């Protein structure tokens, strides 16, 4: 009877809905004995062998369903979705484009079509294709919730109340139904939600990886008790997917090589292949162990390699970031399993042990927002390359074009030889800064900068328009080398006032919401003449967040924008401002230190989520409890009283100049000698038999 | 930034 090939095909369909995609399997498959040429049960199938991770044999049942009947729209939106995670984004296109040409009414492909958009940077298009599948399908979690981040990144803020009631609603729904929250865990951190309901979105997150997991049908892994078979070393591997060029590699390339080689043992886990950059280069050098996981995509089989070199200790760096590969860590091949640096939150994973982070971050009363157990670095978790990278920063000197520090600045790693040869230099105290008076060198250099020259020579010495790092030497401009010319660098590049204050923020415009607008817009208009220094991060952001601010009260040219840079121009120009305001609803993490390691003070708001608490915990550590506020009042006198009082001014940006030198903040060995006791801490307490437990020390 | 998840159309017989 054809009842029974659809009576097998509707359960199924109920079963993968609950859950139970094993079973479902099972039916889809009893259907296609009784019914070949069954277009649906081919379609559906593939459906869930994709959530299988089993992407090939998924595209052979599409295209199978296809053969059977060509204007099946469902298949052709289904494969783009597999042929979207196998990288294939073109395949992806041509397939949602035929299924919207095969049916325009077909709400999921529009929203399918729409994650393509915005996974492009085409923002606007994807949101008017998401916006096409909620006016086709009201009722549409997955399409609502990306949108909503969509407006989130060009801070679109139309009915935003609004917006976060209903996806407060529409999680509670899913949570309470089961299915898996259409929040991305990396996103909810950003939404007004329960830590209840952030740590359930990473839980459920994380149990797609079992799905993965489970159909390798492999048994528990036996791990080592003792370190005999390693000579009394303790094995680490870390994991990651961003050993090249990425901002992970900018924090910690140097932490494997600086690891104690008597009693550790480094194996680096590579889940991406080889970018050609030194970042790689220097990793892969200087672990002990290199394994190039990417040349090994099975995860049965990448598990059986670590497993294979002995870990004790295998690190997570990824969590739900791009090239995450958590199927590695949900097999277990490891007796500890820690999070470490590189996502700001908690798994919600039964596979993970320990989150790594510190008492400011995470403080022992917030420890229900973690599944896992905490586990303390003795000052801040984060830690940043700035010193090896950016040694060029490590001092400075003026031109005094009238005294300034920040409107027109040098660096040079041969800044000193180069100032000697100049007799009429001034030493101001505040180290000490150089000044260099108006004189024939001093003009030569305000010519090069107005002229848009790329660079001068000068008593032999380069003498580079900060502007051109990339046409004068592109390894100097990624942070791959330390620039070998002198660099100069002004506020009329960047249109910034020569005689105000300067503000500035360089997170990417998806961390402000209109409550932190309000409080920066409460700012400028106590100080006179100041202005706000942003990121063109998106562009399409730019118009919407002047609209906000000219309806809170600020004209247009109190915010001054500026394009995307190379990772050394970032850095450096952060050297005009002169206060960094912070984002209390995710702090700014890399670029917490990137702005503290050019001599700005940046004013911060710990909230109750990690990634609102980073920057309170960098300030701690580099010593400036005076930068942290306990509530939105004393956050904005902080930087009103910063952007008044210039003598106050001057004492805490030299305050911050000389302790990122002294404090451990940027301090790479002294970081590894801790990070290293913390892991015996660990291993001692697994080695006594016991499980997981606060290491808060 | 991570890729944006996608919505399987599951296909009732009929
Ligand atoms: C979350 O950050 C990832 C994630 C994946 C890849 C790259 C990055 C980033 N690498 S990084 O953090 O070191 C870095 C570099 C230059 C930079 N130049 C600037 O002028 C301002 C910031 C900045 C930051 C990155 O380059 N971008 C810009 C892009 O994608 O075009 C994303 C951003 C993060 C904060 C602000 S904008």
């Amino acid at each position: 009877c054809p009842t029974h090939a659809d009576s097998l095909n509707n359960l199924a369909n109920i079963k993968r809905e609950q859950g139970n995609i094993e079973e479902a399997v099972r039916l889809y498959r009893k259907a296609l004995e009784v019914f070949p040429e069954f277009a649906a049960a081919h379609s559906n199938l593939a459906s869930v062998l994709q959530q299988q991770g089993k992407l090939q044999e998924a595209l052979m049942h599409y295209k199978e369903a296809i053969r059977i009947s060509p204007t099946f729209a469902d298949a052709y939106s289904n494969m783009g979705n597999t042929l979207k995670e196998m990288q294939d984004v073109q395949g992806a296109l041509q397939c949602y484009t035929r299924a919207i040409q095969i049916n325009p009414a077909f709400a999921d492909a529009h929203s399918n079509l729409a994650s393509i958009h915005k996974d492009s940077g085409n923002i606007p298009e994807a949101i008017a294709s998401y916006r096409t599948a909620l006016k086709l399908k009201p009722d549409f979690p997955d399409a609502y919730c990306n949108l909503a981040h969509c407006l989130q990144i060009v801070c679109d803020w139309t009915d935003y109340d609004e917006r976060m009631k209903k996806l407060v609603s529409i999680v509670a729904d899913q949570l309470e139904k089961n299915r898996l929250p259409s929040v991305h865990p990396h996103h909810s951190m950003l939404y007004p939600l329960s830590h209840g309901f952030r740590k359930a979105i990473a839980e459920r997150h994380g149990n797609l990886c079992l799905d993965k997991i489970n159909v390798l049908h492999k048994p528990p892994y036996e791990h080592p008790k003792d370190l005999k078979l390693s000579d009394g070393r303790l094995r680490v591997g870390y994991v990651s997917s961003d050993f090249g060029n990425h901002p992970t590699s900018h924090l910690m390339q140097s932490i494997p090589g600086m690891h104690n080689p008597d009693k550790f043992e480094v194996f680096c886990y590579a889940l991406s292949p080889d970018d050609g950059t030194n970042f790689r280069v220097k990793v892969m050098a200087e672990a002990n162990h290199f394994i190039d996981l990417s040349q090994i995509p099975c995860n049965g089989k990448a598990a059986d390699r670590i497993h294979q070199d002995g870990i004790h200790i295998l690190v997570n760096m990824n969590g739900y970031t791009k090239g995450a590969r958590n199927e590695l860590f949900a097999l277990r091949p490891a007796p500890i399993q820690a999070m470490w640096l590189g996502y700001p939150g908690t798994s919600g994973a039964l596979f993970m042990d320990y989150i790594i982070t510190d008492q400011e971050t995470s403080p022992a009363e917030v420890a229900e927002q973690y599944s896992e157990k905490l586990a303390y670095m003795p000052h801040t978790f984060f830690i940043g390359d700035h010193a090896n990278m950016f040694p060029h920063l490590k001092k400075k000197a003026v031109i005094d074009f009238k005294i300034y520090d920040n409107r027109i600045v040098l660096n040079g790693i041969d800044l000193k030889a180069f100032l000697d040869s100049l007799p009429d230099v001034k030493i101001v105290k505040m180290l000490n800064m150089p000044v260099i008076p108006m004189n024939t060198i001093a003009e030569a250099v305000i010519e090069m900068i107005n002229r848009g020259q790329i660079q001068i020579t000068i008593n032999g010495f380069s003498i580079s328009n900060g502007l051109a790092t990339t046409q004068i030497n592109n390894k100097a401009a990624t942070g791959e080398e330390v620039p070998r010319t002198i660099i100069v660098t002004t506020r009329s590049q960047y249109g910034l006032p020569e005689d105000a204050i300067v503000y500035c923020n360089f997170n990417q415009l998806y961390k402000i919401d209109p409550s932190t607008l309000q409080m920066w817009a409460n700012i400028l208009k106590r100080v006179p003449n100041s202005v706000l220094w942003l990121l063109r991060f998106p562009a399409v952001g730019e118009p919407n967040i002047q609209q906000y601010a000219q309806n809170m009260g600020l004209p247009q040219n109190r915010i001054i924008f500026s394009p995307v840079a190379p990772k050394e121009e970032h850095v450096r120009r952060g050297q005009l401002a002169d206060v960094c305001l912070d984002t209390p609803l995710c702090n700014g993490h890399t670029t917490g230190m990137d702005v503290l390691w050019a001599g700005t003070p940046m004013v911060t708001m710990p909230g109750e989520t990690l990634a609102s608490r980073v920057a309170a915990s960098q300030l701690t550590c580099l010593g400036c409890l005076e930068l942290i506020a306990k509530n939105r009042q004393e956050y904005e006198d902080i930087a009103v009283k910063l952007g008044t009082d210039l003598e106050y001014l001057k004492k805490v940006r030299g305050k911050v100049w000389k302790q990122r030198i002294s404090s451990p903040l940027f301090n790479t060995k002294q970081y590894t000698m801790e990070l290293e006791r913390l892991y015996l801490q660990m291993w001692e307490h697994y080695a006594a038999g016991n499980k997981p437990d606060h290491m808060i020390k | 930034t991570h890729e944006t998840g996608t919505t399987n159309t599951a296909t009732t017989a009929t």
